[PDB]
């Protein structure tokens, strides 16, 4: 099953 | 290693200094073996880390290398609305019709996540709207409800 990519929207 | 898993942590913090002093020839490409096996670019893009972006691309980082599930680092920029990030990548020459295991490409992740203006990147850079996922839809078929104005866009 797909998840999701390294990281995130925001810095805070 | 522990050198490439620091230099991995680096990269996600945005330490440039780390950064610079743990990016070997042998190590700028190194994957997260515990994770989705991302390279220290997929982290520094994935995390909005501009300047070791710009780094790792000076270095010899791989801007089309895919992690285990299919990913380039454009995939993590354009799904966390990294616009600067995915101007970069796409500056050095990203592939934008790139596609993941399961066919979805950086066009389907922004329209899913509501990235307006990096979407507008993607299509000027010629990311094509029709191209289909694994489940036959195209990134218009995932944008929400409420943004209409990306609908129109990719219209």
């Amino acid at each position: 099953q797909r998840t999701q990519p390294d990281g995130q929207s925001f810095r805070s | 290693s522990e050198a490439d898993r620091q230099l991995l942590e680096a990269a996600k913090a945005g330490d440039v200094e780390t950064v610079k002093k743990l990016c070997t020839v042998q190590s700028v490409n190194c994957r997260d073996i515990e994770g989705r096996q991302s390279t220290p670019l997929h982290f520094a893009a994935g995390y909005n880390r501009v300047s070791v972006v710009e780094y790792l691309l000076q270095h010899g980082a791989d801007v089309h290398a895919k992690d285990k599930g299919g990913l380039v680092p454009l995939h993590n920029a354009c799904s966390y609305g990294h616009y600067e990030v995915a101007e970069l990548l796409v500056k050095h020459g990203a592939v934008v019709n790139v596609a993941d295991l399961w066919k979805f490409t950086p066009l389907h992740e922004a329209a899913a996540k509501g990235k307006y203006e990096i979407c507008k990147l993607l299509l000027q850079h010629g990311a094509d709207p029709t191209k289909k996922n694994r489940d036959g839809n195209t990134p218009l078929d995932l944008v929400k409800d409420g943004d209409t104005d990306i609908q129109d866009l990719l219209r």
